[PDB]
């Protein structure tokens, strides 16, 4: 029985497939309708071949033969032909984000902003020309009727505007922040020592998690914030009928 | 869509100072930490300092702490080197660059360089150049090959433009790299191989000029 | 770099301006928000 | 001669014992690699309405923009007609007195927004002021901005509450 | 301390391996450059050894305990340039001296042409004798001045230019710079030369 | 012996030479693992990044809305205003509708002004207390502060949310008793 193990040894440290003993099948995906080809070839056991699609982990993948340990080198090699790509792609998905945010945050904030006060400054030159024209051409005496009611409402909010109390609270609360202003400036210059313990102590880990609860949080806010803004929308709808 | 443009740059004297502007457009400055990396002549690399504002970080090269300061400001999305108490070995291309997508771990690499600026601390000032001829020696029926060339001494800053017979002959032309001479100005030789029948035949007129100091020579080289 | 846009939004709400109604909001915290959130 | 077909036989089962393990780790890593491409892909389309949106808006801001040209050299164009005006009627202040009552609140609105300005930062600076970079003045901010948030749509919902008992008849 | 790279040379589509050996081993962080004359760095291989986008796949970078290395198993026309390497220590990045590669090609000797000074720059007060190199390679080259038979060093400067694109063969002047006085004292100048394709020596020299 | 002692060289020569091979995988694996790994912690960041980009447009869209109506509104008014003048080169109770429009809207906007007041003095009367504690004590702690805080709006979303859910299902009430 000896010149039978040695050829039964020569036999599986080969690519030959006599009992290989080093027989892997490893899925490669295959997108539809190409299933139908592959298709092993020379030396494939129907057996093996269809006890692996057996056991398929999901379709449209397709077994592979790995024979021994250059194949497994093979399976590397395409491993890392196919890292350079992912991360290739994935960096142009960060450089556009990256277009994206730059424009945003600065291109049009700004535009934005601007925009607004301009709106503004243009609705006070609107109301004055749509003042001056309730002047000049309604300057024949008769202006009167509704009249009252408007000089009525303005008196109102004009009476109530112009009230010492009113104007006064805030001259005086102005003052009364200065006071906390210089206290606490004071206290805080006293106490102005621990730094490390206040950097240290803050800079931490449960930040992070922190962080994270949070950005869930608000996911959760947003999508009840949207839905009680659908059931407001949804219900002025049946408001008319 | 991502660029970085450098400014700032240019001539001034020792011990003084410069700003240099690092403008960057394709991404927040912000997010990411900008780098400063200068090259001197003829040598090579050299890491000079980065900023990282969200994290509110400085980092400086041994050999320019406390002198140099970078900056960037966010709002204009541009970084800024300024640089005090300049040496003549402060003398150097200066480049700005980023990292990879953001940090991201531990990745550090410059991924996207702008085209840099000249940086030149010397003391010497504005000069023009005297334009010297270099006359053949070898005989015209010799039949080998025949040398010439034109001697550009004693000018700066730089550069300077050496042509031959207006751009007409350029086959065998060899414009050299201007070298630095004690005084601290620069000077070069522009030479030029042809046939030794030539001699006599073509004329040969070497077209020297200096932008800065608004300076223009035509010599012709003669045996 | 999610949670810092809700910084930067949270960050440019309390800050002006001029838009006929929404001036900032003070900023609370721990120790009165806890109560202030309690209150609801 | 035995001694060598152990060494072998050993070798071979030794070996073989690894390149399984070698073998499974490849695939437990072509799973990986699959399973991240997937979210790569979906990070292409995700990234893509993001870009196609960012240009939407774009847009949006350039209309937005020139409508605040047009509607301005008119308004600039209506002061001739005015002068105009002034001209024939040549040949009011209770007004005058409400566009300044109007205007007067915009520098009380301006100013009480300095105040709520200057508290915060006295407040933030009090609190913590060696690291106003910090994440934990963050952690407040955004944190603050959910209350506001939750406090929003706790009362809006409590409205629309209300308003289903009025169909409650 | 700036320094300039060591520039090695290999006929083209050689298989060529760079190293630099950091004196801390890092986990990653350390990236490849390329640099043309005249044109800002690119980077190539990033994280020690994922190559960067938008690089060709003959470039390879890979690690070793503490040196890393960069392979070109197939050179090509378009990679002869400058190669530098980045350590990164958290922080103060660290280039190394570089390494640039050139061309290679047959033996060919330096053409060899003295220049003595013009008339019109001894008028000024000055005397720049010159010595050209014309076309060569290696790149190694010596060249020593010699007046009236006395060695002279220090005031001779030496200027090389770019491999040529064509027959890809340096050119080298040597600038002998000395005032009318020292000059004017002297009569025999020679130029001396020395290069590996020559069989000797060849001194070119001219008589005031 | 010779064939035989021969054959065993060739042979365990392969095996050998297969071994290196085997070794060959075992070199390249470290590296290709860091790779890997590498992988879904970018994809996993990348990821994070469009979140705030979407974030930060999906807000940016409310912006123009907002932005787009005002010029809307300040198209008509600057327009009810010239076809008056127009009228007049060749409505008068119409601005009427709009200025004390203007000051309806104005007249709750100091009562917003009066709100925020009180909640400043509110809120200063704290500040007070609060500095007036700090200066009276004149990390670890605080940190308890955060988890409580958390652990209560964890709550108090899903109070709210009870409500929202109410309110959706009551409408849908009405929805259905409609065309029911
Ligand atoms: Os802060």
């Amino acid at each position: 029985p000896i010149p039978e193990q040695i050829k039964l040894i020569v036999d599986k440290w080969n690519p030959n497939h006599p009992n290989c003993a080093f027989k892997t099948y490893l899925y490669n995906k295959v997108d539809e309708h190409t299933v139908p080809l592959y298709g092993p070839g020379p030396n494939e056991d129907p057996k093996e071949w269809e006890e692996a699609l057996q056991r398929k982990p999901a379709p449209n993948f397709i077994p592979v033969l790995c024979s021994g340990f250059p194949s497994i080198v093979a399976r590397l090699m395409l491993q890392r032909r196919v890292i350079t790509e992912f991360n290739n792609k994935l960096h142009q998905i960060n450089a556009s984000l990256d277009a994206i945010l730059s424009r945003h945050d600065l291109d049009h904030t700004v535009r934005a902003f601007n925009a607004r006060r301009r709106h503004a400054e243009l609705s006070r030159r609107c109301l004055h020309l749509a003042a001056r024209v309730q002047v000049l051409r309604n300057r024949g005496y008769a202006l009167s009727g509704d009249e009252d009611e408007l000089k009525q409402k303005l008196q109102q909010i004009d009476k109530t505007l112009n009230d010492p109390a009113q104007g006064s609270r805030l001259e005086e609360l102005w003052s009364r922040l200065i006071v906390l202003r210089g206290y606490a400036e004071d206290l805080k210059d006293q106490i102005n020592q621990a730094g490390i313990t206040e950097s240290d102590g803050l800079g931490e880990e449960i930040e992070a998690k922190a962080k994270k609860i949070l950005e869930d949080y608000d996911k959760q806010l947003q999508h009840l914030k949207k839905q009680v803004e659908e059931a407001k929308k949804d219900f002025e709808e049946w408001e008319k009928q | 869509e991502v660029q970085l443009v450098e400014s700032g740059g240019g001539l001034v004297q020792p011990g003084g100072s410069l700003r240099l502007s690092c403008a960057a457009s394709g991404f927040n400055v912000y997010s990411y930490s900008i780098h400063w990396v200068r090259q001197a002549p003829g040598k090579g690399l050299e890491w000079v300092a980065s900023i990282y504002s969200y994290y509110g970080s400085t980092y400086y090269a041994d050999s320019v702490k406390g002198r140099f300061t970078i900056s960037a400001d966010t709002s204009k999305n541009t970084a800024y080197l300024q640089m005090n108490s300049l040496r003549a070995e402060d003398t150097a291309v200066y480049y700005c660059a980023r990292l990879t997508w953001r940090s991201y771990r531990g990745v550090h690499a410059l991924d996207y360089w702008g085209q840099g600026t000249l940086v030149t601390v010397s003391s010497a000032s504005t000069k023009g150049p005297s334009v010297f001829p270099l006359a053949p020696s070898s005989k015209s029926t010799s039949g080998g090959t025949a040398a010439l060339g034109c001697l550009v001494k004693d000018y700066f800053p730089e550069p300077v433009t050496v042509s031959w017979n207006s751009g007409a002959l350029t086959s065998g032309v060899h414009t050299f790299p201007a070298v630095l001479q004690s005084s601290g100005l620069y000077s070069l030789s522009s030479v030029v191989t042809v046939p030794s029948s030539s001699l006599g035949t073509q004329t040969y007129i070497c077209n020297v000029n200096h932008k800065p100091s608004n300076t223009k020579v035509d010599k012709k080289v003669e045996p | 770099a999610l949670f810092d846009s809700l910084l930067a939004r949270n960050k440019k709400q309390a800050e002006g301006e001029t838009a006929l109604g929404e001036l900032p909001s003070l900023q609370l915290g721990l120790a009165d928000l806890r109560q202030r959130l309690r209150k609801l | 001669m035995d001694e060598i077909i152990t060494r072998w036989a050993t070798d071979l089962a030794k070996y073989q014992k690894e390149f399984k393990e070698q073998a499974a780790k490849v695939m437990e890593w072509d799973r990986l690699l699959v399973e991240n491409g997937e979210k790569i892909q979906k990070l292409y389309t995700s990234t893509y309405e993001a870009e196609r949106a960012s240009n939407e808006i774009e847009r949006q801001l350039s209309n937005v923009e020139s409508q605040q040209e047009e509607l301005t050299a008119w308004l600039d164009r209506y002061e001739r007609e005015l002068d105009e005006l002034y001209a024939k009627q040549m040949g009011e202040r209770t007004y005058k007195l409400a566009e300044k009552l109007t205007d007067q609140l915009d520098e009380m609105g301006k100013d009480l927004a300095k105040m709520i300005k200057e508290i915060n930062d006295m407040s933030n600076t009090l609190s913590k002021g060696s690291k106003p970079d910090d994440p934990l003045t963050q952690i407040v901010r955004v944190l603050n901005g959910h209350l506001a948030q939750l406090q929003w749509i706790d009362t809006n919902a409590a409205a629309l509450q209300a308003k289903v008992a009025a169909a409650q008849k | 301390m700036t320094q300039s790279p060591s520039s090695l040379s290999a006929s083209v589509g050689d298989r060529v391996t760079i190293t630099c050996r950091a004196s801390q081993s890092v986990s990653s962080a350390v990236a490849w450059y390329q640099q043309k004359p005249g044109k800002a760095p690119k980077l190539l291989i990033y994280s020690a050894s994922s190559l960067y986008s938008g690089v060709p796949s003959r470039f390879s970078g890979s690690r070793s305990g503490t040196d890393f290395t960069l392979t070109i198993s197939s050179l090509q026309p378009e990679d002869f340039a400058t190669y530098y390497c980045q350590q990164s220590s958290s922080s103060l990045i660290t280039f190394g001296q570089g390494t640039k590669v050139e061309i290679k090609r047959t033996v060919a000797a330096p053409s060899v042409f003295i220049f003595p000074p013009s008339d019109s720059q001894l008028k000024s007060g000055t005397a720049s004798v010159v010595c050209l190199l014309n076309n060569f390679y290696p790149r190694e080259a010596k060249v020593q001045w010699k007046v009236d038979n006395a060695l002279q060093s220090g005031n001779s400067q030496e200027s090389v230019t770019e491999q040529d694109s064509k027959d890809s063969t340096y050119s080298l002047s040597s600038t002998l710079t000395l005032s009318k006085a020292d000059y004017e004292k002297h009569k025999v100048y020679a130029c001396e030369v020395t290069h590996q394709g020559l069989s000797s020596p060849v001194t070119k020299s001219f008589n005031r | 012996s010779e064939a035989l002692q021969q054959e065993i060289a060739k042979i365990d020569e392969e095996i050998q030479k297969c071994i290196r091979d085997k070794e060959a995988v075992d070199a390249f694996l470290p590296a290709h693992g860091e790779q890997l790994a590498a992988i879904p912690t970018d994809v996993n960041f990348v990821t994070r990044k469009s979140e705030g980009a979407h974030n930060a447009l999906s807000s940016d869209i409310l912006a123009i809305d907002q932005l787009r109506e005002l010029v809307k509104q300040d198209a008509d008014n600057a327009r009810l205003s010239f076809k008056a003048i127009d009228n007049l080169k060749l409505s008068n109770a119409d601005l009427i509708s709009y200025f004390s429009k203007t000051a309806d809207e104005m007249e709750e906007m100091m009562k917003k002004f009066e709100k925020t007041i009180t909640e400043i003095e509110a809120h200063l009367t704290g500040v007070e207390a609060h500095a007036m504690a700090m200066q009276n004590v004149a990390v670890d702690e605080r940190v308890y502060e955060l988890a409580a805080v958390l652990r209560e709006f964890e709550e108090s979303i899903l109070k709210v949310a009870g409500v929202v859910g109410g309110v959706k299902e009551g409408v849908t009430e009405l929805q259905l008793r409609d065309f029911m």
